[PDB]
């Protein structure tokens, strides 16, 4: 699948050292399917693969 | 016969006076600090709101 | 979460306070004094009649 018109917002963030940050990403998908999520920085770790 | 006005009629700040026991009630003087310990169960997350 | 506020001692007048706890939706509490009593400690000197 391919995604367009993507944007991100952060309701809240706490650096608690236990995934205290949350982010919500809006997307428009070309079709139903699965994608893979990866951080582009070493400063931020994303829990979901 | 010469008692004059009682304290409940002459007191400052609108104080009400009662006996048995002797006490002053609802005097409009100063302020009152309050500290509340609120349990985490009472809070709703920003993602829930 | 410990929240500390100060309100006037005026009776019958409600006050509102905002609790700000990051990561959670803002909470609003309302407090009102219904009665304030100042009870003096007395020591009897004598009875007259």
């Amino acid at each position: 699948p391919s995604l367009t018109d993507m944007s991100c917002e952060v309701p809240a963030c706490t650096h608690s050292s236990d995934f205290g940050g949350v982010a919500v990403i809006k997307y428009a998908a070309s079709k139903k399917g699965k994608c893979a999520v990866h951080s582009m920085t070493n400063a931020v770790t994303i829990r979901e693969a | 016969k010469e008692r004059g006005a009682s304290l409940q009629h002459t007191a400052p700040f609108g104080c009400q006076i009662a006996t048995n026991p002797v006490r002053a009630v609802n005097c409009a003087v100063g302020n009152m600090p309050i500290s509340i310990d609120i349990p985490e169960a009472a809070f709703t997350r920003v993602v829930d709101a | 979460y410990e929240h500390v506020t100060v309100i006037p001692n005026t009776v019958g007048v409600p006050y509102k306070t905002l609790v700000n706890r990051p990561g959670y939706s803002p909470m609003v509490l309302e407090m009102e004094l219904l009665s304030v009593t100042l009870e003096p400690t007395l020591s009897l000197d004598y009875i007259t009649c």
